[PDB]
RNA sequence: AACUGU
RNA sequence: UCUCCAGGCAUACGCGUAUAACAACUCGGAUAACCAUUGUUAGUUAAUCAGAAUAGGCAAUAAUCACACUAUAAAUCACCUAUAACUUCUCUGUUAACCCAACACCGGAAUGCCUAAAGGAAAGAUCCAAAAAGAUAAAAGGAAAAGAA
């Protein structure tokens, strides 16, 4: 009958391990926590400088570089898989606002450098109203469905950690801090989660990049600032789920000045960093409304789509969360990973001159239709 | 009867306790003279707190206390306990080391735990009895 | 007045 | 690894290489270990962080979760009408344990976030002198507790 005690590390040592039973009190509290309003609190009360990270960015590989933060695998081409006229729609879809951008007078632009990026704006704004009021008869989600406009979607990770080079702490091991802000030219939001597209724990041979050298070689610089992770809404909004994401390139990353800038082959890589970035940090804070988080992983995989355009065309892409462990502690066995699926993207049309518009692609829009139509089961 | 080590007695205990758990891992510490002294004599009744048995509640209570390292209390009951069921006392070897040259010259001593596996400690040896006084001795004896 | 090594 | 302590991280300002690695052990640290010292070499990466046209016409009614509601200390360019210009990402800031006090001075030093997950160490060794200082304990007694004027 002997009570030998646990054979553990003490608390109050100055050391790795006493320290490491000093994080899990800490750790267990978080698990205590019974709001998820009061897990985001806790997870970000104390602010750290933490890596900058731009949905749209002009890196090389950027998208191989937020996959490696990620952990998110990129499977070319789109996820494993009532009658409306398509071609009542290839004009439902209202050319009527590019017959009004030529018709609608307004204000010139002082700059005369935004007439184009102001157009583009326009034109998208209006035909994603007139899209939503069209499916909605279809597919009763839309009607259900919340449509936000040029909000802005947070979410904060940790993924490995680093050695302190030099000053006062050096030597200490502080964590890899990363933030995504993004603000969607339009995104949908609904009340149900979207049908999964792969089950959880899909495997496939692929690999996640793998980075050489420091985040910092890359462009890139750490902050010190309030972490927050938003899925566009705060919690007390019902549509905390979504179904569509629509982004827009600017001028600069558009394709003709990147072909002249001789980076023609990342015009892909700028479509697919935004798409992962975006879909990554959106999804991954829905889960956390739901009260999963790093040392809870999600038990049902989440999955979003977004729609990325450069003004004439257009790629779509669609995204699935299945670990919310990105930690070095977290993450230390974890065999789930994050599957994100992309399309190349296709013009939408060629012209629009007289007061029409013509050239232009059902293709695109019946993946729009498609996308539209998909309902959770 | 007791010497003053530490900022306190609260931490004269601690040193102390620091320096029988060090004690119990290695078997074999070295430190100043006048500190390895005031340790000898905690470190011989831990060993009879031993022998009582692993089920005395005092023990455990006494052991969990003083050995930080939890993974030590088996080692004491099963390792130091069992060796020195035979002996009645003396667990604890005690040497002077030549004092230390950090320019402090403290005096140096070294304690070890008896019948340990370690390598054998440089030991003085008594002069032989073929010496020639011895001899001369060892004739009275015959005598005698 | 109490309080206390005043 | 253990014992114990509990203002930490960013920016501003100032400082200006004190940063990092190597090599030295003479000088600097009011002693060593080790460097903050000596010599040599390296360093801080930004379209997102920070810094670097003109002439007329015309404006009554604070804020305080701004609604009610009052008050007194009385508290906010725009947009129109004409003229002029017509395709753009360079330059500069980014290191540090750092500053002002003759000093590695127990002093002074703004703001934001948070309160330990961050950040730290009172023990150069021995002795237990007297005397002195600080802290703790008081048998009986109470000027030889927090109550009144």
């Amino acid at each position: 009958v002997a009570r030998y005690p646990p054979i553990v590390a003490s608390m109050t040592a100055d050391s790795k391990a006493a320290r490491q039973r000093r994080v899990q009190r800490w750790q267990a509290t978080v698990h205590a926590a019974p709001s998820v309003d009061e897990k985001i609190r806790i997870l970000t009360k104390m602010q750290f400088k933490k890596y900058v990270v731009h949905p749209q960015i002009s890196a090389l590989n950027a998208d191989r570089w937020y996959q490696s933060f990620t952990k998110t695998v990129f499977v070319s081409g789109l996820p494993p898989a009532p009658s409306l006229d398509l071609a009542a729609l290839r004009a439902a879809v209202c050319d009527c606002i590019l017959q009004e951008q030529v018709y609608v007078r307004r204000r010139r632009p002082r700059s005369l450098f935004d007439r184009r990026q102001a157009l583009a704006s326009s034109i998208l704004d209006q035909v994603v109203r007139t899209l939503v009021n069209l499916l909605a008869p279809l597919n009763p989600v839309l009607s259900t469905a919340a449509l936000d406009c040029k909000r802005s979607v947070d979410f904060y990770w940790l993924r490995g950690e680093e050695r302190i080079p030099a000053g006062h702490r050096k030597g200490h091991i502080d964590a890899l801090r990363y933030q995504i802000n993004d603000k969607p030219h339009n995104q949908i939001r609904i009340s149900k989660q979207l049908p999964e597209f792969v089950p959880l724990d899909y495997s496939i041979p692929t690999e996640i990049p793998v980075m050489k050298c420091k985040p910092d070689k890359l462009p890139l610089f750490r902050r010190q600032y309030e972490n927050s992770i938003f899925t566009g809404s705060k919690t007390a909004d019902p549509c905390c789920y979504g179904h569509t994401q629509f982004h827009l390139i600017p001028d600069r990353l558009k394709r003709e000045r990147l072909i002249r800038q001789n980076q023609a082959e990342q015009v892909e890589a700028v479509f697919r960093a935004n798409a992962i970035a975006s879909l990554f940090a959106w999804t991954g804070a829905q889960a956390m409304y739901q009260g999963f988080w790093s040392e809870a992983d999600v038990t049902r995989p989440f999955v979003s789509q977004a729609v990325i355009t450069d003004g004439k065309y257009f790629s779509f892409f669609c995204y699935q969360l299945n670990t919310l462990a990105l930690t070095v502690q977290a993450d230390q066995n974890n065999p789930r990973k994050n599957l994100c699926w992309g399309s190349q993207s296709q013009p939408l049309y060629e012209t629009v001159e007289d007061n029409d518009v013509k050239g232009f692609d059902d293709g695109t829009l019946l993946q729009i239709v498609h996308f539209l139509l998909n309902k959770p089961r | 009867v007791y010497r003053r080590l530490g900022l306190g007695p609260e931490s004269r205990i601690h040193l102390l306790r620091n320096l029988l758990t060090g004690l119990v891992r290695h078997e074999r510490i070295e430190a100043t003279w006048a500190r390895a002294d005031e340790m000898r004599g905690y470190a011989e009744k831990l060993i009879d707190y031993g022998k009582l048995g692993d089920t005395n509640e005092r023990a455990m209570r006494m052991a969990d206390f003083w050995l930080t390292e939890k993974d030590l209390i088996p080692k004491l009951f099963k390792v130091l306990a069992p060796r020195f069921q035979g002996q009645n006392g003396n667990y604890t070897r005690m040497l002077q080391i030549p004092n230390r040259k950090e320019q402090d010259r403290a005096k140096m001593a070294v304690i070890e735990y008896k019948g340990n596996y370690l390598p054998p400690l440089p030991l003085p040896h008594r002069d032989s009895n073929l010496t020639l006084l011895n001899q001369l001795l060892l004739g009275l004896q015959q005598d005698l």
